[PDB]
């Protein structure tokens, strides 16, 4: 049967995904669970971080959403770093997102930013304490991923930061 | 080979079964949403046997039937989405009791866009054993999956659509 909290959690995942700010804020004032997740552990923070919705990210954070939540794969910081959302990365970090969290493959966000050729995000990560020596389950490093991905500029930055 | 789906959603139909038959009989590819709703226990659904593709969303809801012969459906494109979210929605099927026992979608491979919603199906088994991430397409990895959580899967698999060896993922 239908339950209040679950339905509001559903609505919240939906709205956070869709980028609907008004809906998200309203759902906040109605007590929707900021930490609701789907079958795969996807939280509203994950969705917003990934689909580039900055307002919604800040709102969820201020309402206490778990910055370091793992879903089936990773943390919100991973998603934002992989998707090339610089500001979301900065906010996430400002709110205590772990710069070195490792996903189910042992990727850190530095791994993903380097793989995806996002340089400015690589710099923000480094400046925030990212470890260049982090090794994924393939024994691969962020420098490794940058080189493997045609990212040589990013590689130079990483090499200089070691 | 080709047919139009329907826009009716959760709205009450009653002759309804006949329209569904005349619509989908023989149809391989659905050019709209496949909405199967408010079907009673004695309903004969065999005219769904040919369905291969669905361009819209699949909606299965408020049915008393124990089975929905969708075994031939390989792909849901999700160019239209139920509640703007889910390409597959199986809701409230239920009330020997009625209601969907098993999804049995043996051929389901790709869900191109949109998520999965399976809720309040009191007789249904195995929905939670399926690896849905494998089915979602490469750019669909972030769609919402909300599903409720029975004999074990056939030992010949532990991921299955139903009890039979034919039902393994």
């Amino acid at each position: 049967h239908h339950h209040h909290g679950s339905d509001l959690g559903k609505k919240l995942l939906e709205a956070a995904r869709a980028g609907q700010d008004d809906e998200v804020r309203i759902l906040m004032a109605n007590g929707a669970d900021v930490n609701a997740h789907d079958f795969y552990g996807i939280t509203p923070l994950h969705l917003a971080a990934n689909f580039g919705h900055l307002e919604i990210v800040e709102v969820l954070l201020k309402h206490g959403a778990d910055v370091n939540a793992f879903d089936y794969d990773n943390t919100p910081l991973h998603l934002a770093a992989d998707a090339g959302h610089l500001e979301i990365v900065e906010v996430l970090l400002k709110y205590g997102a772990d710069v070195n969290a490792s996903d189910r493959d042992g990727h850190t966000p530095l791994h993903l930013a380097a793989r995806e050729g996002h340089l400015e995000i690589v710099e923000v990560l480094l400046k925030n304490g990212a470890d260049v020596n982090a090794q994924d389950k393939f024994g691969k490093t962020p420098f490794d991923l940058a080189i493997d991905n045609g990212n040589e500029d990013i590689a130079e930055v990483l090499q200089k930061a070691a | 080979q080709v047919c139009t789906g329907t826009d009716m959603k959760l709205r009450l139909p009653p002759t309804h079964l006949d329209m569904l038959r005349h619509l989908y009989q023989g149809c391989q590819v659905v050019q709209g949403n496949l909405e199967l709703t408010y079907l009673p226990t004695d309903a004969s659904l065999s005219f769904l046997q040919d369905i291969q593709e669905v361009q819209g969303y699949v909606l299965i809801a408020h049915n008393q039937v124990r089975q929905v012969p969708l075994q031939r459906l390989r792909i849901v494109r999700g160019t239209q989405l139920f509640e703007d979210n889910y390409a597959l929605a199986v809701l409230d099927n239920g009330d020997s009791p009625g209601g969907l026992r098993e999804l049995q979608l043996r051929s389901l491979t790709e869900i191109l866009k949109g998520g999965v919603l399976i809720q309040r199906n009191p007789q249904l088994c195995y929905q939670d054993t399926i690896l849905w991430k494998d089915i979602f397409h490469k750019n669909n990895q972030l769609a919402l999956t909300l599903i409720d959580t029975c004999h074990p899967c056939s030992p010949m698999c532990s991921r299955c659509w139903g009890e039979s060896s034919e039902d393994c993922q």
